[PDB]
């Protein structure tokens, strides 16, 4: 029996079989709900469009995002995306395969109850899982030990785990990541004249961000190169055929990570967040986590984040031993590798939550049972 | 008097309704509700089940 490996973040779902290198469906969490007026009688107008249909006809579409900062807010969306990417994308009967899912660190114990409660009421299963995504990421590393940046679209989040071993107390959570890229995107577009208002719109400066976005390497150099040579200009083809231009966009946008005072937030960026958490690991395990620096979460994708990382790290930490970023290249989709690892152990078999353990013990042996 | 603990047992599978459930000594005190619906004189309501 092949089970089934769906990380439900707040970006995109990633889905596919397990046994397998790489998710068959990956689809953005958004639920469309048209705004306008239908003249059009017939033709199936279905009233909530899901998934990669709520993405291409977006444009008369207001969207909405079920998961928000890592929280579940709606539900009736969220059973929506299930729904979706059970029976439209995969096209598997839940109650055939094991279903692997994934949370963020520090979630409240009732969202776990009510996401128990769907996997076992509405669809049932004969097992399933929830893990936290970056001990799966670690596991897709193929290490056991090592600190975990995860930054999603809601979450940017450091947890590092020892031979296995969770620390709970040096895990913490900063609410900055690729949403709220998108948001300050949008508002420093308008001092080029772009304005971009709607949710439709958000998809597309998502996609500027996606394409053009980079993390520079030092920023003021960057800003005297802008400043100086109009080099690092690159333009962008909007869907309606206009062509805009950006500048220092490119680099202002993730610049956020490291210097959160952009959007006017008091903490500081994630190198103190990861150094912060390796002060509140024990000094001989310390060792080990600076040469363990694992990403995960596509908002890690821009193509100068590894070095600056290492270099703000490196900065941060004494430089008497040595430092080193894990970046592989797949670490966009290594929360669903290291589950598609865990689902085909010989072991696993015995940490499955049966149907029997269900309605021994409710919706809440997934607490005394998970970490 | 037990009129809301004598439930039937039903022959099929039922979804689990959560909650938390309250100790019967604190249900059972003289001020709270629980020991007030505990009479025989209270107005037990049947639901289909
Ligand atoms: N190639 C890319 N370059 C820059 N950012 C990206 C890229 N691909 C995805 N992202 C951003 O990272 C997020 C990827 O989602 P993911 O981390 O897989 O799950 P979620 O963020 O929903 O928990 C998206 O929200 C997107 O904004
Ligand atoms: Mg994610």
């Amino acid at each position: 029996t092949t089970a089934l490996v769906c990380d439900n973040g707040s970006g995109l779902v990633k889905a596919g079989f397990a046994g397998d290198d790489a998710p068959r469906a990956v689809f953005p969490s958004i639920v469309g709900r048209p705004r306008h007026q239908g003249v059009m009688v017939g033709m199936g107008q279905k009233d909530s469009y899901v998934g990669d249909e709520a993405q291409s006809k977006r444009g008369i579409l207001t969207l909405k995002y079920p998961i928000e900062h890592g929280i579940i807010t709606n539900w009736d969306d969220m059973e929506k995306i299930w729904h979706h990417t059970f029976y439209n994308e995969l096209r598997v009967a839940p109650e055939e395969h094991p279903t692997l899912l994934t949370e963020a660190p520090l979630n409240p114990k009732a969202n776990r109850e009510k996401m128990t409660q769907i996997m076992f009421e509405t669809f049932n299963v004969p097992a399933m899982y929830v893990a936290i995504q970056a001990v799966l990421s670690l596991y897709a590393s193929g290490r056991t030990t090592g600190i975990v940046l995860d930054s999603g679209d809601g979450v940017t989040h450091n947890v590092p785990i020892y031979e296995g071993y969770a620390l709970p107390h040096a895990i913490m959570r900063l609410d900055l990541a690729g949403r709220d890229l998108t948001d300050y995107l949008m508002k420093i577009l308008t001092e080029r004249g772009y304005s971009f208002v709607t949710t439709a719109e958000r998809e597309i400066v998502r996609d500027i961000k996606e394409k053009l976005c980079y993390v520079a390497l030092d920023f003021e150099n960057e800003m005297a190169t802008a400043a100086s040579s109009s080099s690092l200009e690159k333009s962008y083809e909007l869907p309606d055929g206009q062509v805009i231009t950006i500048g220092n966009e490119r680099f202002r946008c993730p610049e956020t990570l490291f210097q959160p005072s952009f959007i006017g937030m008091e903490s500081a960026g994630i190198h103190e967040t990861t150094y912060n958490s390796i002060m509140k690991c024990d000094i001989d395990i310390r060792k080990d986590l600076y040469a363990n620096n694992v990403m995960s979460g596509g908002t890690t994708m821009y193509p100068g984040i590894a070095d600056r990382m290492q270099k703000e790290i490196t900065a941060l930490a004494p430089s008497t031993m040595k430092i080193k970023i894990i970046a592989p290249p797949e670490r966009k989709y290594s929360v669903w590798i290291g589950g598609s690892i865990l689902a085909s152990l010989s072991t696993f078999q015995q940490m499955w939550i049966t149907k029997q353990e269900y309605d021994e013990a409710g919706p809440s042996i997934v607490h005394r049972k998970c970490f | 008097v037990p009129s809301h603990r004598r439930v039937n047992p039903p022959t099929l599978r039922m979804k689990k309704l959560n909650w938390q459930k309250l100790p019967s000594n604190v249900a059972r005190e003289h001020n709270s509700m629980w020991a007030s619906l505990s009479s025989p004189d209270a107005e037990a309501v049947e639901p289909d089940f």
